Order: structure tokens, then C-alpha cells, then sequence
């Protein structure tokens, strides 16, 4: 029953990209300062949020211009890495100035190609700076060091940022082709460090070895299964009924004792004590499964199996109904290692190769979500390196090297969108802005100087703003990615010309 | 009235800042016979003015003066010198007196953190 | 910006001591103060102390401040 | 905008109004506070560290006040005031600093020099201890405690105390006590004279049937499970609704659990722990008898923190059924004892067993609960002193004393700093010394001459002396023999500087959805 | 509970509610009786000589009634 | 000259409960002391003086509690 | 009320809730006043609506009263002890503590060390207790120009039947030996 005007309509996108925008460019480059979220709608709790993932999700948006944003830089998010916060400023950068066109009373669809040709002028600038270090093999093992250095980076880490980064470089050399997006496994549990991170030799279960069965197995052959029980197992095709008055509510609890037993008699006929189920047990089966002599190894899934498939030479099949329909496991040694303050089962033997096991060490859960999802960035962008060495100057250097481009395109090739295509550019610059005030220096000093320096030589010399100063991108190692700067300009570019374009809203 | 002279005279003694912790002590024995004469409508002044004048700077010693006095009879209010009558209760009841009409102004200094509560 | 400014010859300060180096302001990027020749009488900026901790102090002479309606009126 | 300045500012202002009447600590100073709720609820308090564990604040940045204190008690246990008057003393200089028009970036890392000169100053003024001699250990934690409430109970749960730390530290370079290796238990009958310490793992299990095994005859058993019996946990073949029906269920209960205890009489294995996972009150009430007369020491649903010990002490593990033979990761015990001090108190001591190289338990006995309460405080304040000797060995000066003395020495070394970090941590190196004035501020008339005087003569004092903090006056407080642990002010000093710096990240507050 | 109210003000407000009380009965006093009419607060007319019957069903004030 | 005030005059009365020459307090020496011995002086004549003045107001004022005015 | 009310548990935070409570510690003190000795006023209290009661005893007074100040409270608790004592000497504990709370701020504010008010209370406290054990020349009653007879009969004087108490003095003076 509400149609909105587009003069409420175009203000409600912009005003719906500003408040958002401020929120994460705090976070944005090498972080100055955070942003600090504040529970208070759902409970009483308190978070530090650098991931915008965290900051869009949680504070779920209520203006429908900037839902747009939110969905389209959650995908860029999910496939490339660190996509939540670089694409929402930059389309809430780039709306500010659209104000001005609008101010102008430029035409929007005006608006429309001027920031898209010019996206067209900045990714072939950044295409001319893209850089192969990954060329020769130490030049290969030194890029990624680098740029593990800057993707761990812009996020909360104690002393875990260096660790991470040797251990991924080490599997993506091993491969030489792919980058291990296939069968590498990101284990998260309480540990007593804050620092350690290192690849497993073979794969781990969840199995705390309890009341009397033994640490260590010895030439396995592994029965693979899907059928399994938590307390439940009635007859094929009988039952037992125990309820007519309230005694029987005792008593019926005290039936599922003896559930346990029957499904004991299954594996007792296969003579595998190697027998592993994706169902759980608790210490009311676990003492019927030991005493049988064949051992019940529960929290399976697929992950493992696909693991053991890579590296031995097997598959990963499911549906267990005739034994002959999952293929089997075989491994050397069945050894229970004690890793953080969790011990679990692991399944040693051969490794190194499509498939690994990472595991992390910390005993706080916020210390190892946001660890996650920075090692979550850097894989895929390290898997980006093995499809385009290129690597570009990260931190801004890129940024401006764009906008030094874009700019010039901006006065020769239009005849009318010239104020349109430097909106663009001068929303390029923005982006040092807001990280100029992060180190403390000056904003109006940083984004027209080096845009002109690096651009007439020395491309290397950007912004190093971990010292507030000016360092070079390839001697600092403060480089990324060709393909995740690529990628985070599209999403970027599209979102704002989307809701641009949109000049009705009608609230129903 | 000797306890709201004499621990003045001992006050000066201390010298520095604890004198006002025994001076505004000793100031505030002064309404006890005050109001209980105002309760025997003898209304507190001359009482204040014979007590005063009991009390010898010369000879501070009470022992059974003729220099100096001390008592007071409080069912009419006024002094009657007198060392037999029924109103001149014992050391006992009085020392512990002392001791919790001092630590009640004690009691609300205790404090730490005056704060709320939602 | 003055922020930057004031930190600059402080740490000339931890460096030199009586500077003939301060800042400029003919924004040459060379603070000095015998090479940018900014240099002035002693007795001047003397006087200066005395005449600044003098306000303070006249301010301050009676403890005064009431009026009948009239003493700024 | 307007907006993220005004809520940085607001949300020092908000926490820091809070933290203006925090400075009402050090004893007698104030006016008391009954305290109403929202809901009306009768709050009379007089001791504020107690009052920052239960502050009920709604501003979000003065809600970390609350883990601030939360902090400082789990890292040193002493001082959970002074962590947060130092931290309003960070809200006093991030004001100004802004007013002069400071990024509140750079005061973030601004708090890092703070920080790494402030350990490194009052490293230099600390005299490192032994800890393995009995007497160093012995002068701290009792100074202390003379500044604490008790004092006659401080000659007595001392020498416990330091008695209690060599069981479980190793000589001399060790970092091992926690708080979740000695329980602090509580035991009606005896008296705070009758405690004692028990070297190895002593629970607090409620024991039936007292005249129980007393001897080493003993084994000690957690289970994570029950006893299998009909009705317990196996199942009856009849069914039941009528009593006649009853009594014939209950028979067949009771006579397969008589066979069942005198297997674990069989076992020498007199202590069952079990967990709270219940069935019917997971172990049957006919079971627990028939265990008594065993005399087997049993509980049913015990707490979680009971479990743990024992796992952790001796390294019980659970094992199978007693008609399955336990496989014999069950403790091995030296002494099941039940205590009975004037006939009351329920109580289990095991002496002698196992170890990990630490765990040793205390008995806190007393007359009434309160007699209890009062020497429990006391002996564990004077565990948390050690602990933090354990943790980081150093001798300062306790009272507050090194705060200012910290100021005195830091602003020389906030001019060599030299840059806008070296004015902004000088704005808080002058804002430390409030202590003894602002302390004293919240009380009654003729105000303005105090204030600047407590602070004037620690300045006069030196560097290397200032106004004593149990008579007042200027000397030497070592000459004055007043003591504490460095990690009882360096905690603080990281505490502090963690959340304010976290309140400098705060931008554009937001709420869940 | 927490009151205190301030001398003179009370034993003047004890004449106040007993002179007006020793009106009436005073002129119901003997065979120059007059009679104190009590008007019921659900309506209704009661006059006696005995103010008592009057006093003990009507709302007596606090101070000195 | 920077002090507790009262304090100095607690101080003051116990050099007059032991001595009682000429303690004051110094605003100049910056403490307390013997102000004949710090040879702050001035003849004693304006003191009696003063002291006769000061009891001739007060006592005037508190002896008029009944002022009379003409607006005409 | 002064102070903010925004804030909850009656918080003024200063001179404003140091202002409360002497006004609410000497209202309590004032009713003692009235009552103060064998001349002290007798007091009708009502109960709830209906019942009353009339006294002049402090202490009863205090069991009737349901405190809404802390400066109402621990006046009402400190009294209660010296009352399990004896019950006598409890009217005086109650008036001179609302001036000492006036006067304690004020000092314990002005801190070389804050206890040194509240030892000097003790110490003028300490300082009664010495000459208090110095006092012979008022009150005695083991003896007189008699006996504790002269004792009894002034005693006996001061407990009103009209002249006598002559020969009641004789009782008083059997009645810790018989």
C-alpha cells in the first residue's frame, strides 16, 4: 500500500550504503582499529568483529537497498575470500559520489555506464601491474609466504598469522597444478597454544578410547559403514510395549540398556574389529562393543573416507546395504593421538598428497572462528596463484593504480561521462582514505601523491601502513592476488548500478 | 560533661588532625543533658552553665573535690550535687555505650563503591 | 598539521639540545631555524614570559568578584 | 559524522561515571548503599569488590568493567578494584586526547608503550623471590593479608597456605597452582582452629552410613556409569498397575543388587562417584543401602567439578560393569576416610594416592557456616598471593605505592618517547597517581584541600619514595614492610589496557537481530 | 516506619480533633441535651445522645481521637 | 600559601598547649612558625583598635532585629 | 528527595546522599530526644492501623520502626546491642551519632590515612574509658556517710511514693545478701 517516490528511493540507497560502509572500514586494510559488535537484541553479549561476514549477518540490514549489498558481497565472500568487506565499501564509496552527480542532476543511466566502462579501464590497469612471482620454484615458495602474510592479516590473530602461513604454502607446492581445495580438512578444537597449526600424517576421528578398550590397532582392514545406533534398536519384527500407569515411566527408561545389546550381535559375526559407524555411542554401549572384541569407532563421515581415497588409491562410496557397495579402508597402524586438550583416534599411515588433516589449537572459540575463515580466504587465493601466478600489490598500491588510469580514460573517451566515469575514480581514492586515519596519517596527503608516484615509476613503492609510511609491495611482501582484486571490483561495480537503477521502490 | 571538657583539653594535646575527631566527639556529648532537660522543662542552659562552672582549669583532678564536680540529677533535670541518688548509673553501661555510639558513625563509613542495580 | 608538527622537534629535542633547528613555515620542508633564519631577540621573547604570567597574575589580584549590579555595568 | 564521535565519547563517559564512585575503596571512606532493584530487591553492600563481581551495568563498555574484574580475580586475585580505578583513569586522558583531535587509532597502540615501559620500570624496581624457601613465600602472602580483613586467622591459614604450594609447585623455577587443582571445601563441625591440610585429593562427597571403611583398605572408583539390576537398569518380565503387582517387581529389584555390592565389597574398591545422568535418580535409593551395608562410600548426580578432580589427582577412568570385572583404570586409594567432627559433616579423604606433581585439598572447618565463610575467603586470598610469586616471582610495594611510583618514572620516559604517543601516555602516566586522592574524594565537607596534597608528596618523596599507605606519611613503604606480587599490578596494568584499547575499536554501536 | 513530625504541630493537632469532639457532647450533656446526628455515608439519619454509638461507626481521626 | 587550613590550626593550638609565644603560620617561609621570630611585625595599637571595632559592629547589628524605612 | 532518581537503589553519588542521611540518622535521633530518660515523653505509636502503643523506651520504639535509610538501619542495629547487653544506656547511643556522621565526612575526606578520624574517635574513646576508671568524686553506692543505705534512700528518693523510702532503703541493702 506504499509506493515509494524515487527521489525517497535514491536517498534510501545511499543512505543505506553509508551506514553500512562506515562499518567495516574500520577493519578495512591493515586495520587501524576494529569494528566492536553489540549483542543486545538476541542476548547480552559482546564481539570483535573484523570479518564483515559477522557484521552484515548479525545486524541484519532494514533498508532494502542495502540488502542487495549484503546478498552480493556474501557470494564473493564464500567462493574468492575476504568478498563481505572489501565490496560493500567500495559501493558505498562510490554512492556518496553519486550523490554529487545527482546534486548535478546528472542523468542516472549516465551513472549506469560511467562506472562501467571504467570498471572495463581499471581491470585492464590492473591486468598491465598483474606480476608472475610464482614462476621458478623458490620464487613459488616465496609468493606464497607473502601473500599468506597479507591474507591472514587485516584480522584478529595472537601468533597464529605466521604459522598458518608456512603450513599452507607447504600444500599447495606439493600438488603442482591444483591447488588442495579437494581433500584438506580445517579440525578446530581446544588447544593450549595460541600458536600452533600443523598437518596431520594421515586422518584423525573423534574417539576418546574409554573402559577397557585398547590404544592401539594394529594391521587394519577398515569395514566402512552407514548403519549404526545412538540408543534405539527394537526387533526386526517384534516390539516390547511397557506403558499402563506412571511406574511404567521408570521402567521404560530402563529398557534402553538392553537396546544396546542387539546390535553388538552384528558386528560379533564379521570378526572386524575395525568397524567405524557415522552414529555416535555414549558409555552405555561402548562397555557392549569392547567386551565382544569388536571395537565401534563412532563420528565417521564421508571426509575421511574421501581421504583415505586420494593419497592410498581407493574410493569414497556410502549406502551400506551389501558390504560390496562401499569401498573398504586398509591402513598400517590405528593409533590414538592426544591433540590440544582432545584426544582422538587417528588413522596413521600414508599422506602427503590431494589430501591432508589440518588441526587447530586454541582454547577459546572466538580465537579459533575468526582463525578459520582467514585461513578460509587465503586457500582458495592461494589455489587462485596456481591458476594465476600474477600476484598484485596489495594494500592500496593496486587501487591507485587504477584510479591513475580510470582518471586519464575519464577526460579523453567521453563527451558527457566524464562526471560519471570520475566518480568512479575519485571513489578509488576513497579507499586510502579510509585507512590513512587508521595508521594516523594525513588522507588528502596519501591518495594524490603515490597514485602519481608509483604510476610514473617504481610501481613496488605503495602504501605500507603498517608503518604509516610509504614501502614497496614486492620487498615488504605486501602483495595479493591478480584474481581476488579482480573479483571484488565486479561485485563492487554491479551492486551499486544495480539499486542505481532501481528508481521505484513500492513497499506492499 | 568532664568527657566533653577534658578530652578537648586532650585533643589539644594530639595536636594535628585527629584533634577535630576528638573535639566534634567530645562537642557532640552536649545535648544528652540538653534534651533531657527540655523533657524536665529545664531547657538546657543552665545546665550548660553550671557544669562549666563545676569544672576547676587549676585542679583537673575530680577526686572528691570541693573544687570541682561533676554530678547531676536527671529526674528533675536539674544538678542536684549528689553521689547517692539512683540516676547515676555504673561504668559498665556507660563504656559499652561509648563503644557503639562510636562505631555506628563508623558502621556508614564502610563503604566501598557506592553503585546501582538494574 | 600541527599534531605532526609538535613531534618532530621534540625528537630534535632528544637529539640536540638548544636548537637553532625548529620548525618552518614557509613550508620548504626545512625546519631549521639558522638555515630557515627564523631568528629573533632574546630580550623580545623574555618580555614575552613576563607579560603572559603577568595576565595570570593580574586576574588574580582580588579575591573580589561581587557587584552591586555595577562593576562591569 | 557526528554519530561514531559522539558514542566513542559517550561510551567513555558512560563507564567512566560509573567508575567516578568506584574510587570509594581502601576502607572505611563513604556512605554506605542499600541498593534497590528494578525488581526491588534489598541490596546492602559494603565491600566493592564484591560489588564489581555483581554490577548490573547496561552500557556495553561499562559491561567489560565487569569482565575486567572478572579478569583480575582468575589471574591474580588481588586488586579487583584497582584494576578498574586505573582503568578509569584511562577514561580520564582518551577524552582530552580527542579534544585535542587524536585518531583513536593511534591511542590504541599508544596504550602499547604504556604498557611495555610500565612491565619493564616496575621490573626494575621488583627483587625477584625463591620458591622453594618457606620463608620469602611466607612474608608476602601474610602482609597481605594484614592488609586484608583478618589478621589473626592470617598467622594460621598462612603457613597452610605456603605448606599447600609445595605440594603442588616443584622447586624453585615452576609455573603450576591453579585454582582448578586445590577445592576449597566447607565443613560443619570443627572450628577455623580445627582445619587441616590433607596432602593428595580430599572431596566433598555427602557419605551415608558413617562408620564407614576408615582404613587403607580402599579403592577409588568414578564411574561414568550405574549398577546394571532389574528395575535399575535391566527390566522386569511382568507388568505392573496394581500394588499386589508392585511388591513382586520390587522383590526381584533388590535381591540381584544384593549381588551386585558384594562384588565391589569383592573389589576393595569403597568410593563410587556418579554422574548426574539420570534414569531414576540414576543409582536405585534400595541400591545405596545395600552399598552401606557394604560399606561402600557412594553418591548419586554429584557435581561436575568432583569428577573432575579425581580424573585429574589419582587418574581414575571409567571401567565396566562389576559383573563384567572392572578393567581396573579405578584409582588406587591409601585411605577412604569419613570425617566426623562432633558427630557431623559428611566428608571423604583419600591420603596418600597418587599425584600429577600437584592437588593438594584443604578441610575448612567451622562452627557455624559463617565460621566456615570467614577463614574460606581468607586462606584462599593467601593461595592467590603465592600463585601469582608462582606465576611471575617479583617483590613491589603494596598500597598502591608503585602506581605512582610508575607515574614518577614514566613521564621522564614519556618525554624520550618524543612522538604523539609520548603525549598521550604522559595525559595517562599523570592520571595514575589519583589513588589516594580520588579515594578519599567522595566524602564530606570542605573539599578542596586534600586532593592535589596526597599527591604533591609521593612527587617530593622521589622516584624512590613517597606517602606511606598504612599511617599515611612520607617513607619508604619496604621500610614500612608493605608487600605484594608484581603480577598483582602487571596484570592490571594489561588488563586495563586491553579493553580501553577495545573501546577505542568501538565505532557505530549495533544491536543483534 | 521513617517519620517524624515536628513538635508543636502535633499537640496543637491533638486540641484541634479533641475540642471538637467535647463541642457537641459538651451541649448533649445532661437534661440540656442536644443530639449529635450522624448522616450515614450510605444515607441514613442516626441522632443519640451517646457520641460514642456516633464516634465508634464513624471514621475516627488518628491524633488525639 | 598552600596548606590544609585547619590542620595548621590544629598544629597552632598544640605550640600554645606546650609554648604559646608566637606560633602562626608563615605565608612567606611557607609554613608554621614563630611570626616575632619570623619578624613579621606591625604595632599592636591597630590590633586593639581592631578589636574594639569588631565588637562594636557585631554587637550593634544583632541589637537591631527591628529596622525602620520611610519609601516616601 | 535530592538527588537523581534515574539511577536505581537511591544512588546521589556525594554531597547530596551525604546530605540524605543526616537527615535520615537525626529524624531517628530526634524521636529519642522527646523520649530521652525518666523525663523523656511517652510516644503513641500506632502499629498498623488500629493497634497503638505507648512508650518512651528507645528501643521499643526502634522494634516498631521499619527502616527505608541505612542511616535508619544501622542506627536500629547498633542500638539492638548494647540493648542484648543490658537494654539501658541505648537511648544515648542514638542522639550523638547523628552528629558524628556530620562531622566523620567531613574529616575522613581529609586523609594523610582516613582512620586516623575514626582512631581518633577511638582514642577519645579510650581517653573516657581511663578517667571514667578515675571517677569517685560522683556515684558512689558501695558505701556513703552511712552505708548503701545512703545509697538505697536517695535511690529510694528517686523513685517517687511520695517522701519515703526511709525504710525502704533497708531492702535494697539486704536484697545482694539475702
Amino acid at each position: 500500500a506504499d509506493e515509494e517516490r524515487a527521489e525517497t528511493a535514491r536517498l534510501t540507497s545511499f543512505i543505506g550504503a553509508i551506514a553500512i560502509g562506515d562499518l567495516v572500514k574500520s577493519t578495512l586494510g591493515p586495520k587501524g582499529m576494529d569494528k566492536i559488535l553489540l549483542s543486545s537484541g538476541r542476548d547480552a553479549s559482546l564481539m570483535v568483529t573484523n570479518d564483515g561476514a559477522t557484521i552484515l549477518k548479525n545486524i541484519g540490514v532494514d533498508n532494502p537497498a542495502a540488502k542487495v549489498l549484503v546478498d552480493m558481497s556474501r557470494v564473493q565472500d564464500d567462493e574468492v575470500g575476504d568478498g563481505t568487506t572489501s565490496v560493500t565499501v567500495l559501493a558505498a564509496e562510490l554512492l556518496r559520489e553519486a550523490e554529487s552527480l545527482i546534486a548535478k542532476k546528472i542523468h542516472p543511466q549516465t551513472i549506469i555506464a560511467g562506472w562501467r566502462e571504467a570498471t572495463k579501464a581499471a581491470r585492464e590497469a590492473l591486468l598491465s601491474s598483474a606480476v608472475d612471482h610464482g614462476s621458478d620454484e623458490v620464487k613459488f615458495r616465496q609468493d606464497l609466504m607473502n601473500i599468506a602474510g597479507t591474507t591472514l592479516s587485516s584480522k584478529l590473530l595472537t601468533h597464529h598469522k605466521d604459522h598458518f602461513t608456512k603450513l599452507a604454502v607447504e600444500a599447495v607446492l606439493r600438488l603442482k597444478g591444483s591447488g588442495n581445495l579437494e581433500a584438506i580438512h580445517i579440525i578446530k578444537k581446544l588447544g593450549g597454544s595460541l600458536a600452533d597449526s600443523y598437518l596431520d600424517e594421515g586422518f584423525l576421528l573423534d574417539k576418546k578410547i574409554g573402559v577397557n578398550q585398547p590404544k592401539r590397532i594394529e594391521n587394519a582392514k577398515i569395514l566402512i559403514a552407514n548403519t549404526g545406533m545412538d540408543t534405539d534398536k527394537i526387533k526386526i519384527f517384534g516390539s516390547r510395549v511397557r506403558v499402563d500407569s506412571t511406574a511404567k515411566v521408570a521402567e521404560i527408561e530402563h529398557a534402553e540398556k538392553e537396546k544396546m545389546k542387539e546390535k553388538v550381535e552384528r558386528i560379533l559375526k564379521h570378526g572386524i574389529n575395525c568397524f567405524i559407524n557415522r552414529q555416535l555411542i555414549y558409555n552405555y554401549p561402548e562397555q557392549l562393543f569392547g567386551a565382544a572384541g569388536v571395537m565401534a569407532i563412532e563420528h565417521a563421515d564421508f571426509a575421511g573416507v574421501e581421504r583415505l581415497a586420494l593419497v592410498t588409491g581407493g574410493e569414497i562410496a556410502s549406502t551400506f546395504d551389501h558390504p560390496e557397495l562401499v569401498k573398504l579402508g586398509s591402513c598400517k597402524l590405528i593409533e590414538e593421538v592426544m591433540i590440544g586438550e582432545d584426544k582422538l583416534i587417528h588413522f596413521s599411515g600414508v599422506a602427503l598428497g590431494e589430501a591432508c588433516t589440518i588441526v587447530l589449537r586454541g582454547a577459546t572459540q572466538q580465537i579459533l572462528d575468526e582463525a578459520e575463515r582467514s585461513l578460509h580466504d587465503a586457500l582458495c587465493v592461494l589455489a587462485q596463484t596456481v591458476k594465476d601466478s600474477r600476484t598484485v600489490y596489495g594494500g592500496g598500491c593496486s587501487e591507485m593504480l587504477m584510479a591513475h588510469a580510470v582518471t586519464q580514460l575519464a577526460n579523453r573517451t567521453p563527451g558527457k561521462e566524464a562526471v560519471a566515469m570520475e566518480s568512479y575514480a575519485k571513489a578509488l581514492r576513497m579507499l586510502p582514505t579510509i585507512i590513512a586515519d587508521n595508521a594516523g596519517y594525513d588522507s588528502a596527503d596519501l591518495v594524490a601523491q603515490l597514485r602519481a608516484a608509483h604510476s610514473e615509476g617504481n610501481t613496488t613503492a605503495g602504501l605500507d601502513m603498517r608503518e604509516g609510511t610509504i614501502g614497496d609491495m614486492a620487498i615488504l611482501g605486501i602483495t595479493e592476488s591478480f584474481q581476488v582484486k579482480r573479483q571484488v571490483l565486479l561485485s563492487a561495480a554491479e551492486a551499486a548500478e544495480v539499486i542505481l537503477r532501481v528508481d521505484n521502490i513500492i513497499k506492499a | 560533661a568532664a568527657l566533653s571538657i577534658y578530652l578537648e583539653n586532650y585533643a589539644t594535646s594530639m595536636g594535628s588532625r585527629e584533634q577535630l575527631a576528638i573535639a566534634e566527639f567530645a562537642r557532640s556529648l552536649l545535648v544528652i543533658p540538653n534534651t533531657l532537660a527540655v523533657n524536665a522543662a529545664q531547657d538546657s542552659t543552665d545546665l550548660v552553665a553550671k557544669l562549666r562552672a563545676f569544672h576547676n582549669e587549676a585542679q583537673v583532678n575530680p577526686e572528691r573535690k570541693n573544687l570541682k564536680w561533676i554530678g547531676l540529677d536527671l529526674s528533675n533535670g536539674k544538678p542536684r550535687d549528689n553521689k547517692q541518688a539512683g540516676v547515676f548509673e555504673p561504668t559498665i553501661v556507660k563504656v559499652k555505650s561509648l563503644k557503639f555510639a562510636t562505631e555506628a558513625a563508623i558502621t556508614i563509613l564502610r563503604i566501598d563503591d557506592l553503585i546501582k542495580l538494574h | 598539521n600541527p599534531i605532526q608538527t609538535m613531534t618532530e622537534v621534540r625528537a630534535r629535542q632528544v637529539k640536540e639540545m638548544n636548537p637553532a633547528l625548529g620548525i618552518d613555515c614557509l613550508h620548504k620542508g626545512t625546519n631549521d631555524m639558522k638555515q630557515q633564519h627564523v631568528i629573533e631577540t632574546l630580550i623580545g621573547k623574555k618580555q614575552q614570559i613576563s607579560l603572559a604570567t603577568q595576565m595570570v597574575r593580574m586576574i588574580l589580584k582580588i579575591d573580589d568578584i561581587r557587584k552591586p549590579g555595577e562593576s562591569e555595568e | 559524522r557526528d554519530k561514531p564521535a559522539q558514542i566513542r565519547f559517550s561510551n567513555i563517559s558512560a563507564a567512566k561515571a560509573v567508575a567516578d564512585a568506584i574510587r570509594t575503596s581502601l576502607g572505611p571512606k563513604g556512605m554506605d548503599k542499600m541498593i534497590q532493584d528494578g525488581k526491588g530487591d534489598v541490596t546492602i553492600t559494603n565491600d566493592g569488590a564484591t560489588i564489581l563481581k555483581q554490577m548490573q551495568v547496561l552500557h556495553p563498555a561499562a559491561r567489560m568493567l565487569v569482565e575486567l574484574s572478572k579478569a583480575q580475580d582468575i589471574e591474580a586475585g588481588d586488586g579487583t578494584t584497582s584494576v578498574v580505578i586505573i582503568a578509569g583513569s584511562l577514561l580520564d586522558s582518551c577524552t582530552k586526547l580527542l579534544q585535542k583531535g587524536i585518531h583513536p587509532t593511534i591511542i590504541s597502540e599508544s596504550f602499547q608503550k604504556a604498557l611495555e615501559k610500565g612491565i619493564e620500570i616496575l621490573t626494575d624496581m621488583s627483587r625477584p623471590v625463591e620458591l622453594s624457601d618457606r620463608e620469602t613465600l611466607l612474608n608476602s602472602a601474610t602482609t597481605s593479608l594484614n592488609s586484608k580483613v583478618v589478621s589473626q586467622y592470617s598467622s594460621l591459614l598462612s603457613p597452610m597456605s605456603v605448606n599447600a604450594v609445595m605440594k603442588v609447585i616443584d622447586p624453585a623455577t615452576a609455573t603450576s597452582v591453579d585454582l582448578r587443582d586445590i577445592k576449597i571445601v566447607k565443613k560443619l563441625g570443627g572450628t577455623i582452629d580445627d582445619c587441616e591440610l590433607v596432602e593428595g585429593l580430599v572431596l566433598t562427597q555427602k557419605v551415608s552410613n558413617s562408620g564407614i571403611t576408615r582404613v587403607e583398605k580402599a579403592k577409588i572408583g568414578l564411574i561414568q556409569f550405574c549398577l546394571s539390576a532389574p528395575k535399575t537398569d535391566m527390566d522386569n518380565q511382568i507388568v505392573v498397575s496394581d500394588y499386589a503387582q508392585m511388591d513382586r517387581v520390587l522383590r526381584e529389584e533388590r535381591a540381584y543388587i544384593l549381588n551386585l555390592v558384594k562384588q565391589i565389597k569383592k573389589t576393595g574398591c569403597n568410593v563410587l562417584l556418579i554422574q548426574k545422568s539420570i534414569l531414576r535418580d540414576a543409582l536405585s535409593d534400595l541400591a545405596l543401602h545395600f552399598l552401606n551395608k557394604m560399606k561402600i562410600m557412594v553418591i548419586k548426580d554429584i557435581e561436575r567439578e568432583d569428577i573432575e578432580f579425581i580424573c585429574k589427582t589419582i587418574g581414575t577412568k571409567p571401567v565396566a560393569h562389576i559383573d563384567q570385572f572392572t578393567a581396573d583404570m579405578l584409582g588406587s586409594a591409601e585411605l577412604a576416610e569419613e570425617v566426623n567432627l562432633n558427630g557431623s559433616g559428611k566428608l571423604l579423604k583419600i591420603t596418600g594416592c597418587a599425584s600429577p606433581g600437584k592437588t593438594v585439598t584443604i578441610v575448612v572447618r567451622g562452627s557455624n557456616k559463617l565460621v566456615i565463610e570467614e577463614a574460606e575467603r581468607s586462606i584462599h586470598d593467601a593461595l592467590c598471593v603465592i600463585r601469582c610469586l608462582v606465576k611471575k616471582r617479583a617483590l613491589i610495594a603494596g598500597g598502591g605505592a608503585p602506581e605512582i611510583e610508575l607515574a614518577l618514572r614514566l613521564t621522564e620516559y614519556s618525554r624520550t618517547l618524543s612522538g604523539m604517543e609520548s603525549y598521550c601516555v604522559r595525559a595517562f602516566a599523570d592520571a595514575m597517581e589519583v589513588i589516594p586522592s580520588t579515594l578519599a574524594e567522595n566524602a564530606g565537607l570542605n573539599p578542596i584541600s586534600t586532593v592535589t596534597e596526597l599527591r604533591n608528596r609521593h612527587a617530593q618523596g622521589e622516584k624512590t619514595a613517597g606517602i606511606n599507605v598504612r599511617k599515611g606519611g612520607i617513607s619508604n613503604i619496604l621500610e614500612e614492610l608493605v608487600v605484594q606480587p608484581l603480577l598483582v599490578s602487571v596484570s592490571a596494568l594489561t588488563l586495563a589496557t586491553e579493553t580501553v584499547r577495545s573501546i577505542l575499536k568501538i565505532d557505530d554501536v549495533v544491536n543483534t537481530r | 516506619n521513617t517519620k517524624r513530625e515536628s513538635g508543636r504541630k502535633v499537640q496543637s493537632g491533638n486540641i484541634n480533633a479533641a475540642k471538637t469532639i467535647a463541642d457537641i457532647i459538651r451541649t448533649c450533656l445532661g437534661p440540656k441535651s442536644m443530639m449529635k446526628m450522624l448522616l450515614d455515608p450510605m444515607g441514613g439519619i442516626v441522632m443519640t445522645n451517646d457520641g460514642n454509638a456516633i464516634l465508634r461507626e464513624i471514621q475516627v481521626q488518628h491524633p488525639a481521637a | 600559601a598552600g596548606f590544609d587550613a585547619t590542620n595548621i590550626l590544629n598544629k597552632l593550638r598544640a605550640r600554645h598547649a606546650q609554648g604559646g609565644t608566637w606560633y602562626g603560620v608563615d605565608i612567606n617561609n611557607e609554613d608554621i612558625a614563630d611570626n616575632f621570630e619570623a619578624f613579621v611585625w606591625e604595632p599592636a595599637m591597630v590590633r586593639i583598635n581592631a578589636l574594639t571595632a569588631a565588637s562594636e559592629a557585631a554587637c550593634l547589628i544583632v541589637s537591631v532585629d527591628e529596622t525602620i524605612k520611610n519609601p516616601r | 528527595m535530592e538527588g537523581p532518581l534515574s539511577v536505581f537503589g537511591d544512588r546521589s553519588t556525594g554531597e547530596t546522599i551525604r546530605s540524605q542521611n543526616v537527615m535520615a540518622a537525626a529524624s531517628i535521633a530526634n524521636i529519642v530526644k522527646s523520649s530521652l530518660g525518666p523525663v523523656g515523653l511517652d510516644k503513641m505509636l500506632v502499629d498498623d492501623i488500629g493497634d497503638v502503643t505507648i512508650t518512651n523506651d528507645g528501643a521499643t520504639i526502634l522494634k516498631l520502626l521499619e527502616v527505608e535509610h541505612p542511616a535508619a538501619k544501622v542506627l536500629c542495629e547498633l542500638a539492638d546491642l548494647q540493648d542484648k547487653e543490658v537494654g539501658d544506656g541505648t537511648t544515648s547511643v542514638v542522639i550523638i551519632a547523628a552528629e558524628l556522621l556530620k562531622n566523620a565526612d567531613e574529616l575522613v575526606k581529609q586523609k594523610i590515612h582516613p582512620t586516623s578520624v575514626i582512631s581518633g574517635y577511638r582514642l577519645a574513646c579510650k581517653e573516657a574509658v581511663r578517667y571514667i576508671n578515675e571517677n569517685l568524686i560522683v556515684n558512689t553506692d558501695e558505701l556513703g556517710r552511712d552505708c548503701l543505705i545512703n545509697a538505697a534512700k536517695t535511690s529510694m528518693s528517686s523513685k517517687i511514693i511520695g517522701i519515703n523510702g526511709d525504710f525502704f532503703a533497708n531492702m535494697v541493702v539486704d536484697a545482694v545478701l539475702a
